[PDB]
């Protein structure tokens, strides 16, 4: 029926889509997502918006998905949609290691996502999915990598980026700061407190309101996980230390 | 903002009478049909020097006894000329016949009403075709001339235009031709009437003409044989 | 007989806090061996393994397609799986192919992800599960196979006694089937450690 | 299914959702091709620069098959989808003639491909052109533009995406048998063309060359920067 | 706007679109059907829009099924639908349960199918009103009338198109359970002739069917020289 | 207005405009003329010529050896309908071994051509035919509309200036039963005559001629074989 | 046929309106509460129960998914009922594949996902209702809201809801982790009575409590025991 | 009737196939091939009823050329193994099941050289050296015999010349000549064909 169809799929006069911008202005209003490339590993770190006192806590993380042995995301925007999207990622991976007995690399694997994705955009007349994605990952032909990816089905490879609320900032802060070549885990996780403190200026930074990842390579293995409070608190204490050195 | 099968208070499909004044937008063409053969001639309109002129394509073989010329929304004839080819060939398969003009244009022209948005496969046709044909051929009723627009209408033609200029070519059809002309002199009438209705100078890479006659397979014209006929006009 | 095309034997035996599986290492089509380091065990999580014999290509497909449903119900839940959880899956796996079955025949063997306790089972091709508290067996040498376990195995074995058992079981075993052998392997699972071995054996 | 007619014809004889697709697609980023006598080159602007991206994972070259490649300019996920529609088909071909495309079939393939997203239910036209290049059998060297439409023609030198209009005319008067008259002067002809229009140039024109039998090699920044400056230089003179 | 569907209902708990169906067979000339003793009878005023036309062309009289006429009013080319189903019900009723439908079933199991287009955005409702009559031994006479919003009921007698009313306040007069088929075939060609107006419509033809005792439950045409004795009284008694 | 644009929206007064305005293409098609006697149907047709150098659009069609039609509105919608209608013809040949009887095929194309009416997305037929068949019952002549009525002629005119065509044969028709076939299609020719502009008249060119009857097959004449008819219109 | 295009769509701000809009029929419904004490969970809900008429125990808003899991809602109830009926056959599908009863999160998240599909699937509107979810596995108590975009949270107790804002301020004031069940009935019930309007009875009211041996319904006997206290 | 034999060395794979079609009574070609490069380092060598072998192996030859072109990389000679594998057991119990024996020889950047034993049940091996067809129950024990996991590529040609100089001699069917290619870090390369 014509009348009640609002036409997700279509062009405006200027060549856009309409509904992947609105996407995108979801997207831009959720919890701030940034993810950090080193030598030693990538992480993840993320405002939490599950933050209410009597909520109980009962999984390891809130944004953060374990996609296979090797990879993880983590995400912006519509959590229901999201949830969808990290289901379909699991089993991509798990179709290509059936197929081939070996994991899907890294950039093979936001590919096969974001191909769905362009798809909503282009047939089917439903809403796309209001959803980024930063995914973190180690595979043989590239090792430690992160990509970014977006409503329109677009993606990229990057250093080091953000989604999700004050990216524009937190990108700055990461232009300024960050060593192409030269970074390290333990100075990526300082950097990721830094530009979350800037960025949450809504207002004062804590352990309770941040989650963490690191992906790192042990003994021929990919480890991945999702920092304690304790280490959160620490790197939080470690930054503020820093500061007070900042003059003199 | 209604469906694609809605019918106008005149009792026209509103999609094709728009889909008809897109054929307006194409290259003028003309077919002329005389008992020695029918030619078909086009304008190409190039629009840069850096466009190779051999890949605009506008006259098309069907099969050895018929070719065809097409205006409007080029892209939109590529099915069309397909199916004229695929039927023409299954005609041959079943029958060991060639298969004649006339039925050539029918089987292609009842592609055109097949389009809408709730009768049929999950994606299929949801517009008309914004093309114009011209089928020139020989077959056992001699040769031959048809035309059809995207209403599915089709009718033998004993001279026609179609495209942008076509009123005016169609006012120089009507005052040369005659039932006894030659080919060489239709040939010649076409190559005129292209010339003045063009908007750049006429010359052996900005057209195309085909023929087929009695004696002879479908033949595109080349370089030299198009500036030999040229020369004269 | 299809299950006897490419021969081969598992097994597997509980004792105290431990369990023991083991296999043949032949792979071979009717008389003919092909090679003798086939893989007819699989891991599942650190201490639990899936045993497979039968058709040589559907222990390969079975255990891949297991450990695909595997890994996607790791993913989504927050956990191992459990050694009976594991079990039932693997039913449902073999059962949706009732008309036209996997020609394999599993045992499992592992110790519970969070209690450490002990389990061992076996099903057949179409799925039916079977728990047992000593052992099971499946392959071209059932019946010796039952022979040597029944005369063995003893309640409670530590692990270089049952290490023992399981080697003994499977070696004489295989060494009255003419289509089972080349080899043997032995994985012993422990809370803190699997010990994997090759055994001395026949390879003829 | 969802069957909705998206293209349709309005009065006059448009075909507003096309339109609206060659729109996206002058908003791409610029691209050009050359068919030199015995190389094609194609060039691409920028898009965006940004120290902090992986450049390999953005590039808008590719490779369809061994002697055929493209580029494209406008909505880069549709582009990913036609680009892999066009690789699929290259192989049935193989596996078919036993011999690899034309660039001529394989071009003919991406436009009805093209032209069927516009005539058909429940789906908007693809928001990409595409110029496509290689050598057929014989060593004939090729360049072809598709657009949204479906239509195609093969081009001496092209140019889509922001900016074509100038580097068209760029190419008319800077297109003879002297520019072309080796590969290096070929190569330069392209980049002269997008450092017309380049932003910040140049620095990110990325660079991608096939020869006869060759395959693709594309260029480094080092490289590129080599050509920049040996132009540049002379063009003081 | 809230008239354009029959999925949506106005604000005040209405289907417009039912109704503005209901209004093309108010603008049909007019229907009428007896039930009497031993018998149904039914007449239509059938309006001749061009002497170019055969007689009996666009009958609105149809034998749906053996013991069973159908009459109607509205849109033609949709009557002629439902006559169809019609049909096909009661062919599948004597193949699935091996005998004679009975005309209530009939009636409820087409109602159904007329009530299913009347939800919809898909389809439109039917543009007619319909009655169908039978009779036999076992069950009587019987009289339906179905309407294009599904609703079925039993009558004594009804009509239906622009002089309904008219056609009922006539049929009231009537005491046709005591009456035999023979005696209201003369009736009911009185109030078409009653209730047509004859300055706005120049001509019409009488369309008389009936079933009952006398045809031994079979729907029948009412026979030729019957039918001109009844126009003939109906003239007559205009005086 | 709202409700003009698809078929299945009913207007607040009981009418279907798309179906409406379907019959409005064949109001606009050039005229054609079916009539009978008692031997025989005939129907006669003025076809348009789009320019001076066209051959003229067909307007009669063959459809069984017992039956033919003449077309007035969109000539795709002619044809498919001219399929369907061949197609029940054949079947009945094949299944029964005998023609198919003309009311039945008109009976079936009443219920094909009602079915887009009641559908959304869906449009009605664009055309209506005049239907000249013999078989045990004799000669016919059936009108078919877009609403998928029908209707059982004594003779009919449809198309551009019909009134005309139809006024004639009401004026003549008492005459028709009775007439011989030369006297029949000599009335077929008169009425499509007062259709055109007086300067105008029935040539060669412009005129076709379908004729079925008790001893003769569903044929048609065209071009030369018209002026038969043509003379002797004295 | 079926209109395959969505109902939900993205608005130039980037809110799902259709969502928010049926979050506002939750918000519209009546109280409902959940309370996760240490050895087990509550859930409490009040009947929109006019008339003395109506047979209250003819159907519930509180009900079993499995012998280990239980629901309550805010917002509609014929939406309700297609949730529960779903989540009872996602519960089946599980057990039969797995022979162990489905956990609570499992069965959280694939109820959550049905959700989501109502909100871009074809021709369909979001379920108006938010669900409350009790069960226990793991040898622990698990209580959870599931929305109408699909977006699930784990709570220590929370209130849904007509004033519900006010509820979890009452929860917040008055919930300790180290309390136990009966003692979290009790606090139940008295957040219901910040929102009541009427005197409670034990027919308009429904109480449901999930522990180490099951879920189940309070009785009505059991209801009024708890109500005399307040 | 079709021998294929395989013989992995420390850093290369060499490998062999018989280069006869045969038909009823007759050799209808005598210079065939069995080999189908897969990639710049991966060769397919495959037998079995006719239709089926070559369908299936140009059908994987394109799909393993296909990921190439989609990923700028290729398939290891592990992964195009078990990429084999998948779909010839997939097939196994549908409508279009393909008979076919296969041998899959690759060098792999860091894994080094492996050839894999395919059978038409798609039951998949790893073996230092091996062998299909009727030829190969006349010399696997050859190979069992000489092969050495260090063997030189020089022993490797010498070794699969015993073999083939048993079929001449030992073997019922005319097999005069066979293909040869090994390959190592530099790809596929063509050895002379040994002919008798
Ligand atoms: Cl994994
Ligand atoms: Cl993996
Ligand atoms: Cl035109
Ligand atoms: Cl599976
Ligand atoms: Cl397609
Ligand atoms: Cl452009
Ligand atoms: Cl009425
Ligand atoms: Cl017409
Ligand atoms: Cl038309
Ligand atoms: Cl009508
Ligand atoms: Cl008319
Ligand atoms: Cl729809
Ligand atoms: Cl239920
Ligand atoms: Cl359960
Ligand atoms: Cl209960
Ligand atoms: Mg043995
Ligand atoms: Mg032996
Ligand atoms: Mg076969």
């Amino acid at each position: 029926s014509r009348r009640y169809d609002s036409r997700t799929t279509i062009f405006s006069p200027e060549g856009r889509l309409y509904q992947v911008e609105y996407a995108m202005e979801a997207i831009g209003h959720a919890g701030t997502c940034l993810g950090i490339l080193a030598n030693d590993g990538v992480l993840l770190a993320a405002e939490r918006r599950n933050i209410h006192k009597l909520l109980d806590e009962v999984f390891f993380s809130e944004k953060i998905y374990k996609l296979n042995e090797d990879m993880a995301c983590s995400v912006a925007g519509i959590t229901s949609d999201a949830n969808v999207l990290t289901n379909e990622l699991r089993l991509i991976a798990q179709r290509y290691l059936l197929q081939y007995q070996e994991p899907i690399p890294c950039e093979q694997l936001v590919t096969a996502l974001c191909d769905i994705k362009q798809a909503y955009t282009q047939f089917g007349g439903k809403r796309p999915f209001g959803v980024s994605l930063l995914y973190i990952g180690w595979d043989k032909h590239y090792g430690f990598q992160l990509y970014q990816s977006d409503p329109s089905g677009n993606y990229g490879g990057w250093k080091a980026t953000c989604i999700g609320n004050n990216s524009a900032a937190a990108v700055s802060m990461l232009k300024q700061d960050y060593k192409e070549g030269e970074m390290t885990l333990k100075s990526a996780l300082a950097l990721a407190i830094k530009v979350l403190n800037k960025t949450m200026d809504v207002s004062k930074l804590s352990a309770e309101k941040v989650e963490i990842a690191t992906l790192t390579r042990e003994n021929g293995k990919t480890v991945i996980r999702v920092l304690k409070q304790k280490e959160v608190e620490q790197l939080i204490k470690k930054h503020e230390e820093e500061e007070a050195k900042a003059e003199r | 903002d209604r469906g694609v099968n809605t019918f106008s208070p005149e009792g026209r499909l509103f999609q094709v009478e728009y889909a008809i004044e897109a054929i307006k937008l194409g290259s003028t063409a003309i077919g002329i049909q005389t008992s020695e053969g029918v030619c078909l001639a086009v304008e190409k309109r190039i629009t840069s020097p850096l466009m190779e002129p051999s890949s605009i394509e506008k006259i098309v073989e069907i099969d050895a006894h018929i070719g065809c010329a097409m205006s409007g929304l080029i892209a939109d004839a590529k099915t069309l000329i397909d199916k004229a080819r695929v039927e023409t060939q299954n005609h041959w398969f079943t029958y060991n016949e060639t298969m004649t003009v006339e039925s050539v244009t029918q089987a292609v022209s009842n592609l055109a009403l097949q389009f809408g948005e709730e009768d049929a496969d999950p994606g299929a046709m949801s517009r008309p075709f914004g093309v114009a044909l011209l089928f020139g051929g020989v077959d056992e009723k001699g040769p031959q001339l048809f035309h059809m627009d995207p209403s599915g209408t089709f009718v033998q033609c004993d001279a026609r235009a179609i495209g942008s200029a076509s009123e005016g070519a169609q006012s120089s059809l009507q005052e040369v031709y005659h039932k006894s002309m030659t080919l060489k002199e239709a040939i010649k009438s076409s190559l005129i009437i292209l010339k003045q209705v063009m908007e750049e100078k006429l010359n052996a890479t900005n057209i195309e003409l085909a023929t087929v006659q009695p004696g002879q397979n479908f033949h595109m014209f080349t370089k030299e044989e198009l500036e030999e006929v040229i020369k004269d006009i | 007989s299809i299950m006897s095309y490419n021969g081969g034997a598992v097994m597997a035996m509980k004792g105290k806090n431990c369990v023991a599986i083991a296999a043949d290492r032949r792979f071979g089509i009717q008389a003919q061996m092909v090679t003798t380091d086939f893989q007819k065990i699989f891991p599942m999580g650190d201490r639990l393994y899936i045993g497979l014999a039968g058709l040589a290509t559907d222990v390969q497909t079975v255990a891949q397609r297991l450990k695909f449903r595997l890994n996607l119900y790791e993913l989504k839940e927050g956990r191992q799986i459990k050694p009976y959880t594991l079990m039932s899956m693997v039913a449902n796996l073999l059962y949706e192919k009732r008309f036209g079955p996997y020609y394999t025949e599993p045992v499992i063997a592992g110790l519970d992800p969070k209690t450490f306790k002990p389990f061992i089972c076996s099903l057949d091709l179409i799925g039916c599960p079977m728990v047992t508290d000593d052992f099971v067996v499946s392959g071209t040498c059932a019946e010796q196979m039952y022979g040597m376990c029944e005369s063995l195995w003893e309640p409670n074995m530590d692990p270089d006694h049952l290490f023992e058992t399981i080697s003994q079981a499977m070696l004489n075993a295989v060494d009255r089937d003419a289509v089972s052998g080349m080899g043997v392997i032995v994985h012993i699972i422990e809370k803190d450690k699997i010990t994997t071995r090759t055994l001395k054996a026949r390879m003829d | 299914s969802y069957d909705r007619a998206i293209t349709v014809f309005s009065p006059d004889g448009h075909l507003f959702q096309v339109e609206y697709a060659q729109e996206a697609v002058k908003k791409g980023s610029t691209a050009v091709g050359v068919r030199g006598r015995d190389i094609v080159v194609l060039g691409v602007e920028k898009k965006s620069v940004a120290k902090l991206q992986d450049e390999r994972t953005v590039r808008k070259i590719c490779a369809l098959d061994d002697n055929v490649c493209m580029a494209f300019a406008g909505l880069t996920a549709d582009a990913r989808i036609v680009i892999n529609r066009a690789r699929v088909e290259c192989q049935s071909h193989r596996l078919t003639v036993e011999d690899p495309v034309t660039v001529e079939y394989i071009t003919r393939y991406i436009a009805s491909l093209k032209q069927r997203y516009t005539q058909s239910n429940g789906r908007r036209p693809f928001g990409i052109s595409a110029l496509i290049v290689g050598f057929d059998f014989d060593g004939t060297p090729r360049l072809y533009q598709t657009d949204p439409s479906g239509t195609y023609h093969a081009w001496k030198a092209n140019a889509i995406g922001r900016g074509a209009k100038s580097v068209r005319e760029f190419l008319e008067k800077n297109y003879t048998d002297e520019a072309i008259e080796t590969d290096d002067l070929t190569i330069k002809l392209v980049i002269k063309a997008l450092l017309e229009v380049v932003q910040s140039g140049g620095k990110n024109i990325e660079l991608a060359v096939m020869r006869r039998d060759q395959s693709l090699k594309i260029l480094n920044p080092e490289e590129i920067e080599k050509y920049v400056a040996e132009i540049e230089k002379e063009k003081e003179e | 706007g809230y008239d354009l569907s029959a999925s949506t209902f106005s604000p005040d708990g209405r289907v417009f679109q039912v109704e503005y169906a209901m209004k093309a067979v108010e603008n049909s000339s007019t229907a009428i059907g007896i039930r009497c003793k031993d018998g149904v009878v039914f007449g239509v005023e059938k309006l001749v829009l061009s002497k170019l036309y055969e007689e009996g062309s666009n009958k609105r009289l149809f034998n749906v099924d053996r013991h069973v006429g159908m009459a109607v009013a509205g849109l033609l080319a949709d009557a002629r639908s439902l006559a169809d189903i019609a049909r096909e019900e009661a062919s599948n009723f004597r193949s699935n349960f091996g005998y004679n439908i009975p005309l209530k079933h009939l009636a409820d199991r087409v109602a159904m199918y007329v009530h299913a287009y009347t939800l919809y955005s898909a389809v439109r409702p039917f543009g007619c009103s319909f009655m169908l009559g039978s009779y036999s031994v076992n069950d009587g006479a019987q009289l339906y009338m179905i309407d294009p919003s599904g609703v079925s009921y039993g009558y004594w007698g009804c009509a239906i198109g622009k002089a309904r009313q008219a056609a009922k306040t006539e049929i009231e007069k009537l005491q046709m359970k005591e009456m035999t088929c023979r005696d209201i075939v003369k009736e009911v060609a009185k109030i078409i002739y009653i209730v047509h107006d004859e300055v706005k419509d120049k001509a019409f033809e009488l369309e008389l069917s009936w079933v009952g005792e006398l045809t031994n439950g079979r729907h029948e045409i009412v026979p030729k020289d019957i039918r001109e004795e009844a126009e003939k009284y109906a003239k007559e008694s205009l005086k | 207005n709202q409700y003009d644009n698809d078929v299945t929206v009913w207007s607040p007064q009981g009418r279907i405009h798309q179906i409406e305005y379907a019959m409005e293409a064949v109001k606009q098609g050039s005229a054609t003329v079916g009539l009978k006697s008692k031997t025989h149907a005939v129907l006669v047709a003025l076809k348009r010529a789009q320019s001076e150098l066209a051959a003229h659009q067909k307007k009669i069609l063959h459809v069984d050896n017992h039956i033919g039609i003449s077309i007035a509105g969109l000539t795709a919608d002619a044809r498919l309908l001219c399929n369907f209608m061949r197609q029940e013809c054949l079947d009945s040949r094949f299944v029964f071994d005998r023609p198919l009887p003309v009311s039945r095929l008109v009976s079936l194309i009443g219920s094909k051509t009602q079915i887009p009416t009641q559908r959304y997305g869906r449009r009605p037929y664009g055309v209506g035919l005049l239907i000249a068949g013999y078989d045990d019952m004799g000669p016919h002549i059936f009108q078919t509309c877009p609403s998928a009525n029908y209707f059982d002629c004594r003779a009919m005119s449809i198309g551009a200036r019909s009134q005309s065509a139809r006024t004639y044969l009401e004026r003549h028709m008492s005459e028709f039963m009775e007439c011989n076939l030369n006297e029949l299609v000599k009335h077929g020719l008169r009425a499509l005559r007062e259709t055109l502009p007086a300067e105008q008249d029935l040539t060669t060119k412009n005129v076709s001629i379908g004729i079925v009857g008790k001893d003769l097959e569903f044929t048609i004449y065209d071009d030369d074989d018209v002026s038969p008819f043509l003379e002797g219109l004295e | 046929r079926g209109y395959s295009f969505s109902l939900t769509t993205f608005s130039p701000s980037g809110k799902l309106v259709q969502i928010e809009y049926a979050l506002a029929a939750v918000a519209g419904g009546a109280p409902s509460v959940g309370i996760k004490a240490a050895n087990g969970v509550v859930l409490a809900t009040e009947k929109k129960q006019k008339s003395i008429l109506y047979d209250e125990r003819s159907v519930h808003k509180v009900e079993p998914i499995t012998k280990h899991i239980g629901l309550v809602y805010s917002g509609m109830g014929p939406d309700y009922r297609v949730l529960v009926h779903r989540a009872r056959k996602l519960a089946q599908q599980y057990y039969l594949v797995y022979q162990e009863p489905i956990p609570t999160a499992q069965l959280v998240q694939r109820v959550a996902s049905v959700m989501q599909e109502y909100t871009q699937s074809g021709g369909v509107r979001p379920f108006g209702v938010s669900l409350l979810i009790c069960g226990w596995n793991e040898g622990r108590p698990y209580l959870f809201q599931s929305d109408p975009s699909g977006a699930y949270f784990a709570w220590k107790a929370t209130a849904m809801g007509k004033n519900y804002v006010n509820g979890k301020t009452f929860l917040e004031k008055r919930y300790n982790e180290d309390l136990e069940l009966e003692d979290a009935i009790h606090t139940a019930i008295l957040t219901l009575k910040e929102s009541f309007e009427g005197q409670m009875t034990e027919d308009n009211i429904e109480v449901g409590i999930c522990n180490e041996a099951g879920f189940r319904r309070l009785t009505p006997t059991e209801v009024k025991d708890y109500l005399a206290a307040i | 009737m079709e021998y294929l034999i395989g013989i992995q060395g420390p850093d290369y794979v060499l490998v062999a196939s018989d280069r006869v079609a045969a038909s009823n009574i007759v050799q209808m070609k005598d210079d065939h091939d069995k080999m189908f490069k897969m990639s710049e380092k991966i060769l397919l060598l495959c037998v079995g009823e006719a239709g089926d072998t070559v369908q299936f192996a140009e059908y994987i030859q394109k799909n393993v050329q296909l990921y190439k072109m989609r990923n700028g990389y290729e398939l290891s000679p592990t992964a195009a193994a078990n990429f084999t594998r998948r779909n010839l057991a997939d097939c196994l119990r549908s409508r279009t099941p393909y008979h076919v024996n296969l041998l899959l020889a690759g060098y792999d950047e860091h894994e080094g050289p492996a050839l894999y034993y395919m059978d038409y049940l798609a039951a998949l091996a790893k073996a230092p050296f091996a062998a299909h067809g009727y030829g190969a129950f006349l010399t696997l024990s050859i190979l069992d015999r000489y092969y050495t996991p260090t063997i030189s590529r020089e022993r490797a040609v010498e070794l699969l010349r015993k073999c083939l100089e048993e079929l001449q001699k030992r073997f019922i069917l005319n097999l005069p000549t066979f293909s040869v290619r090994i390959i190592d870090k530099n790809g596929i390369h063509d050895l002379d064909n040994i002919s008798f």
